């Protein structure tokens, strides 16, 4: 369960990070 | 394995109004070499801080409300999809959601329709215009906040039958996990053609092409309903891959998920009667309500204040949770409950916010 899932949230966080990746946000 | 993160306590303030902090979050928008930021929200007040170099917690901007009376409980970033600009959401006891300009830190616009106070607000994942609201009056309701429409009230016969205290996205945004007052987790799949369609008519409506109002959808039935995790109120619900994590007064992060130990999260049919429980992070002395726990970006680490100052944190890439635990961050000064905790987006920070005011800034250690 665990190592099935911790993929999952690699996967599913570096196409999170890769979308942030693109942006520019202007900043505060 | 174990965990092996360290943090140092590098810096601390107390606020002037001098009233309970109840929520904090860095903006994870911020493009890399950009500062980091935060926002902290308490009584009336929304307050921006930057953290410098050498431990500096820089004010950056304070938001007093008009209203004397709001109690602010929660916020959450955002950024305009067509300027870039980042927003900030914030709402509590007047059950108004209120859109901050966090550069001007001026009200651009408010959301009512709540019955009652708004607890918590989430952003969607992918769609930064998606904000999520769950509150005291049994539902949660979901916005559009480029076309300023309601999409969709969760709530009704099958929806919670209590106070709403908590809710997450997963990952991609394809399903809400969302908890209540009365012991119950529930399930609401966004996925879904009716919802997705809902979402498409939602960017579609402009109040100034129809003289028709927008219709929101009435979601009267979860995908998935549970009552036989937790025993009390359930104040803090987030999903950890497919997996879940809620907390009640038991002084532990439940880890479990819906179904049997073999069933996939997206083959889970809302008659589904079973519920397996795989672990728990265990702490002490944090058994009053409204105290969230919090992960970083990444999720490998887990961080919960408790009533007593002290700061749990957990490696979450450690298999089992009950040797997952770091060194507890407590610091002698530090003595009111910590509400809720933040990690900068580079994991780098973790700031702590108290009933007394107080702000905590941990520094991690390489
Ligand atoms: C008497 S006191 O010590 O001043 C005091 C202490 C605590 C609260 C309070 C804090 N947080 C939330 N919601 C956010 C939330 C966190 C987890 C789920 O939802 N609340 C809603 N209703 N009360 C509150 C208000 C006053």
């Amino acid at each position: 369960m665990f190592s099935s899932n911790r993929q999952k949230i690699l996967e599913r966080t570096e196409i999170l990070n890769q979308e942030w990746k693109q942006r520019r946000i202007q900043p505060v | 394995k174990k965990c092996k993160y360290s943090f140092k306590c590098v810096n601390s303030l107390k606020e002037d109004h001098n009233q309970p902090l109840f929520g904090v979050q860095f903006n994870w928008h911020s493009k890399e070499g950009d500062p980091l930021v935060f926002a902290t929200v308490g009584s009336n007040r929304v307050t921006l801080y930057e953290c410098h170099s050498q431990g500096e917690i820089r004010l950056l901007q304070s938001y007093v409300d008009a209203d004397a009376d709001e109690n602010f409980y929660t916020c959450a970033w955002t950024y305009d999809s067509n300027t870039s600009h980042p927003l900030l959401a914030v709402a509590g006891s007047r059950g108004i959601i209120r859109i901050i300009n966090p550069i001007t830190m001026q009200c651009i616009k408010h959301y009512v329709g709540h019955g009652n106070a708004i607890n918590e607000l989430k952003f969607h994942p992918r769609d930064p215009n998606l904000l999520l609201s769950v509150s005291k009056d049994h539902a949660l309701r979901l916005w559009n906040i480029q076309t300023d429409t309601l999409v969709a009230i969760f709530g009704g016969v099958e929806g919670h039958r209590d106070e709403v205290l908590s809710a997450d996205y997963d990952l991609l945004g394809e399903k809400i996990m969302s908890c209540d007052m009365d012991h119950s987790l529930k399930l609401w799949r966004i996925n879904s053609k009716r919802m997705m369609n809902a979402i498409k008519e939602s960017y579609d409506y402009n109040p100034n092409k129809t003289n028709r109002p927008f219709i929101s959808q009435k979601i009267h039935f979860p995908d998935f309903s549970t009552r036989d995790i937790h025993r009390n109120y359930v104040d803090c619900v987030r999903w950890l891959g497919d997996l879940i994590l809620s907390k009640s007064c038991e002084n532990a992060i439940v880890c479990w998920k819906p179904g049997k130990m073999e069933d996939d999260i997206d083959k889970i049919k809302p008659s589904e009667s079973n519920v397996t429980i795989l672990g728990r992070f265990d702490y002490s002395q944090c058994d009053i309500w409204y105290m969230r726990f919090s992960m970083d970006f990444w999720q490998k680490m887990l961080a919960l204040g408790n009533q007593v100052g002290k700061l749990y944190v957990w490696d979450l890439e450690v298999e089992d949770p009950h040797k997952a635990k770091c060194t507890t961050l407590t610091h002698h000064k530090c003595g009111a409950a910590i509400r809720q905790t933040s990690f900068s987006r580079d994991s780098s920070i973790l700031i702590a916010v108290c009933d007394d005011a107080s702000i905590w800034r941990w520094d991690r250690l390489r």
